[PDB]
């Protein structure tokens, strides 16, 4: 009972420090690479938007 | 008198003998191998994620001695091969 | 008081015997592992902003790839990045699970744990440092044929050291258990040692050990697979 | 006891590795390598586009 | 002759072998990792917040052998294994 | 007294020196070759993918002498030479 | 024999073994942590004023794990666990 | 109490001194000339080739006082000198 | 066997590894310290007042140590702790 | 207890001692001249030819402090001095 | 079993020890202090006069440790504290 | 038991760790003086004949240790102090 404390008390201490100093870097680092899939993917159809403009243009011309 | 108790002498030397030479050995590695990682990043400053991966495989390589030795002290004190 | 080794639920069959305990571990591993990677078939997009365990997976594979790359090309060495990959989460997962808090006190003052790392037993390492052996000797005969390859290893770079060449390879598998072992191994024993104390002192010299045990458990996934990788390379060059 | 004797366990975490070896050959690293690629046909097919978009809209005035 | 003198004999010696490398280790490893610490503070001192990280890093790895060593010293000292 | 239990004792502090041995040469000259690997990558990123070929060289040598050594300790303690 | 005697031959030669590790490290990680320091001054006079600020650090991490061997070393001769 | 025996642990520890010294430097000595070998190839890409001759040879001159050690150990251990 | 005999042998060879230690980390940081002096001197000739500030902080450190373990050396060759 | 056989094992654990010592110091030794050898290869190829004059000298003066410690080896395992 | 044999044992052993520190101490120090001296002289030959002395400071810090190592070596086998 | 058989146990122990000790630091120190011969005959080769007056010093004192402590060594083996 007494280890079994202790062990908790210890792993309490770790879990603060990890939510505290760990999860919001890494959360972060999710967060932007998240960020540049999508802007990724937006210029992607954004630049076939681009190519349909052109194209409409040609022929306009 | 108890053979056990020479055996068990000798065992202890034997394992401090390991573990005092792991941890000189690890530590000297650690510290030059830091000593590399913190010049390189001195150097050249964008180069500090680019060093940490061989850095840490030193760190791998170094330390692993310490730490087998650790394994086979605890062999020499809490399993001693020989003891009658 | 402190009982090094002795595994429990150890059952027998077949003549053989068996831990129970890091069967048990091993199994828990392999649970998570395989949950993450049906949760990643149920949730890989390209099409779309991806989730967290795909991005996980995928810089997983980046690495490992990477590393082929630089080391052998992925058109030779394809299956060494899965390889790698799961060797890779295997140690990690299996290393990281002892963090969460399972010790407690074995009804005669001494710690026991509901979960100890599977690394800290010599068979999980064993077989994975001989899955290794064989497979990258396997894939250097291959490479290299049944007579080229052993000779190849024989003579190493200079002939006149054919000795230690061959120790050399014998030390391959052999460095990459034993080490392994050791760096969890001797946590094992640590928090066992930090059970001694009482309560409102084991708390803290715990937690600090764990915080390293963590970042320890990380670095042998790292440098296990790395190593792997670059066995493979070694065994594969012509 | 030497803690060092390997035993029966051997065999058996080696077969659930195996297992999970299948796994992430045909569920996790396939599928993983295909989103790879195809993130990178993606980046050179925007990219593609847009010098395509910059050639047609200078060929307009000139033809 | 008491065996307990002479394994409680074997386990000082042990224990002071421990301390011996695990010094020596700490020593020399945190004296070669404060080379380089000072050697790039003085080439480049805009880099002291970027060099003061991989420093401790590298004290990281060295003081956590050493205090390893401690532990099991404490071990081998006041909990002797193998003791009668 | 038993002379298997002297013969024993004298094995286990043996092994215990060999092993301590093995560990510092291992470790300081891991630390070295890591040493050189580092800062060579620092100084030339695209000198990695080479830079592993002599590096690993070198540590195929470090890493030999420390499993001779380590060898030779079971030896030791496992099939103590001149047992009676 | 009296158990107390070689209880006490064996600390002695802990604590000696303790003191020797230690000085092995604070002289040779002091010395190393000095020639970083004289060299920076060598090369950059103003620095000196900024180089202090590190080499106590580094010095502050040696003689530290000096003077905790000290203390045990000061608990093996004065008061010696396990002294029945 | 057989004199064999006394010889016998004798040989074992002076064999277990000799490979632990050997080991010291064997792996240092190692570790140096390959670290030698790394900055040289960082430095020179095609001085690879050409920096193996004398790499070798210094590898010959660490490994072969190992081996010699080594086979003196073997006669220490296996077949002892003045064993009677 | 007097037990003072036994104690006085414990003191001498643990003395002896107080002295051993301390003298072979003074030599080698005082070599290292030197060398850095030396190098400064070498290239910066008018450095030399300059430099024999830090160097003092340096050795002053360094034989500090040692002069610690001689002052405990005897301490444990003229008043043993735990003789009777 | 034969006077013979303490004296033999006292003899063997010298003699373990003295190889231990020549061992660890020809092999750094040898391996820090490698590296030099192997540096000025690497920097000129040419100066090779001239290069291995002191580097014969800088071995010489190396491996002789080992042969020696070798020679009296024998003096210490095959005839050993007041053998009694 | 005369206790002064006992005790003339230990302080052979405690004096071997220092003199085995001391040697390796001087040896290393003055060595890296030669290396100082001949880099210095190498890189600025008129600069030889003025490099000699520091290079005399060093090594007559480095050579005093030595030489008192052997003093207490005397001390310790021609005086021998704690003779019955 | 014959207390010269102890005595003499004794000093062939301290005069294989004097021997072992000397060993450790003349290879060394040779080692470290020849690595700064053989790179400053690298650099300047003109420097050929001037670089061998400092570097004899060096050796001059890295091998004069070493020598006395080879004397010693003879005391403690031939003329061993305190045997009665």
């Amino acid at each position: 009972m007494s280890i079994f404390i202790g062990q908790l008390i210890g792993f309490a201490v770790i879990a603060f420090i990890i939510v505290k100093w760990v999860v919001p870097p890494v959360r972060t680092l999710m967060r932007n690479q998240q960020e540049a899939v999508r802007a990724a993917l937006a210029e992607s159809a954004e630049a076939a938007k681009k190519l349909a403009d052109a194209d409409a243009m040609h022929a306009k011309a | 008198l108890d053979p056990n108790a020479i055996i068990t002498a000798g065992a202890l030397i034997g394992g401090g003998l390991i573990m005092g030479g792991g941890a000189i050995g690890a530590g000297i590695g650690d510290g030059i191998a830091g000593n590399a990682l913190i010049s390189g990043i001195a150097r050249q400053p964008e180069a500090q994620g680019r060093l940490f991966t061989p850095f840490f495989i030193t760190v791998g390589l170094v330390e692993a001695a310490y730490f087998i030795n650790l394994a086979f002290m605890a062999l020499f004190v809490f399993a001693t091969p020989g003891l009658q | 008081a402190i009982h090094v080794g002795h595994h429990t639920l150890v059952f027998e069959l077949f003549g053989m015997t068996f831990n129970g305990d890091t069967i048990l571990a091993t199994a828990v591993t392999a649970v998570i592992v395989i949950a993450l990677a049906f949760y990643l078939r149920a949730k890989v997009t390209s099409t779309g902003v991806p989730s967290g365990v795909q991005l996980f997976w995928e810089a997983l594979t980046i690495q490992m790839r990477q590393q082929i790359e630089g080391s052998i090309g992925m058109k030779i060495a394809p299956f060494v990045l899965p390889l790698s990959v799961t060797i890779f989460v295997f140690i990690l997962i299996s290393n990281w699970l002892a963090v969460l808090p399972l010790q407690y006190g074995g009804a005669d003052g001494a710690a026991a744990e509901l979960y100890k790392a599977p690394a800290s037993d010599i068979n999980f390492v064993l077989a994975l440092a001989l899955f290794v052996f064989v497979c990258y000797h396997a894939a250097g005969i291959w490479r290299r044929g049944i007579v080229g390859h052993p000779i190849k290893v024989v003579k190493g770079h200079v002939a006149f050291l054919a000795p230690i060449n061959i120790v050399e390879e014998l030390a391959k598998p052999i460095s990459l258990a034993l080490r392994l072992f050791g760096n969890i191994f001797a946590g094992g024993i640590l928090v066992a040692l930090i059970a001694m104390f009482p309560w409102y002192i084991q708390w803290f010299p715990n937690a600090v050990w764990k915080t390293f045990d963590l970042f320890v458990g990380l670095i042998q996934a790292f440098i296990f697979s790395l190593l792997t990788i670059l066995y493979f390379s070694q065994s594969m060059e012509l | 006891s030497n803690f060092l004797i390997p035993n029966g366990t051997f065999f058996a975490v080696l077969i659930i590795f195996l297992i999970v070896l299948g796994v992430i050959s045909k569920w996790v690293v396939p599928p993983i390598s295909k989103v790879l690629a195809e993130r990178e046909a993606m980046l050179a097919k925007t990219a593609a586009d847009n010098r395509k978009s910059a050639e047609q809209v200078a060929a307009a005035q000139a033809d």
